[PDB]
């Protein structure tokens, strides 16, 4: 991100924590109290559910 | 591995080949961001020129 007059280098690790995390943390799902995910599937109009 | 295994069965399968191109040499250019910043040249300008 920056180079100082001292000659040191400012890296993205210095000013922030880089993580692999959900795009948004709004929804969290549990199955019988255990962490879980899932897909809620809504049928298309005029389609057979079976 | 699958192609070799198929070739090991001449009496059942014939001319089992890939329908695609093999890997080829490519010219890789490693642009040093630190050097570009030090010399006052923007990465965007370098990439656009190239």
């Amino acid at each position: 991100l920056k180079v100082n007059q001292d000659g040191s280098r400012v890296l993205l690790r210095d000013v922030a924590k880089i993580e692999l995390g959900g795009e948004n943390y709004d929804i969290i799902a549990e199955f019988n109290g255990q962490p879980a995910s899932g897909l809620g599937i809504k049928l298309a109009t005029g389609a057979n559910a079976l | 591995q699958l192609l070799a295994e198929a070739a090991k069965h001449p009496d059942m399968l014939t001319s089992v080949r890939p329908n695609g191109l093999e890997d080829t040499p490519q010219f890789k250019i490693d642009i040093d961001q630190e050097k570009a910043q030090a010399l006052g040249v923007s990465i965007n300008d370098i990439n656009t020129t190239l």
